[PDB]
């Protein structure tokens, strides 16, 4: 007979990213207008500029 | 045009606020080494005839 339904393009809820990602803000449907997170290289094991 | 300029300036001032700050915590953590062999200090001293 004719094939009424055979699978199809499927929709998945979540897009899980395996690669570890640096901290960020919302940039999808919700966009955050504030300043991006400030990266400070605190806690230096050896003195460099003091 | 003046209203547009004023609103742009106000928008920039409002957007100047910052969200948060990120940093790494690493003080006090050192690396480690692996000692391969146990340092025994024993030496056997025997006479020539074995007495």
């Amino acid at each position: 007979g004719e094939i009424i339904y055979d699978g199809g393009l499927s929709s998945k809820l979540a897009d899980v990213v395996d690669k570890t990602t640096e901290p960020h803000n919302a940039d999808g449907a919700v966009k955050d207008g504030r300043i991006a997170p400030v990266k400070l290289d605190l806690e230096k094991q050896k003195l460099d500029k003091l | 045009e003046d209203m547009a300029k004023i609103y742009g300036a106000v928008a920039a001032v409002s957007k100047n606020v910052n969200s948060s700050v990120t940093y790494e915590v690493k003080r006090g953590t050192h690396e480690l080494i692996k000692v391969p062999t146990i340092p025994h200090n024993l030496v056997l001293i025997q006479s020539d005839n074995g007495k």
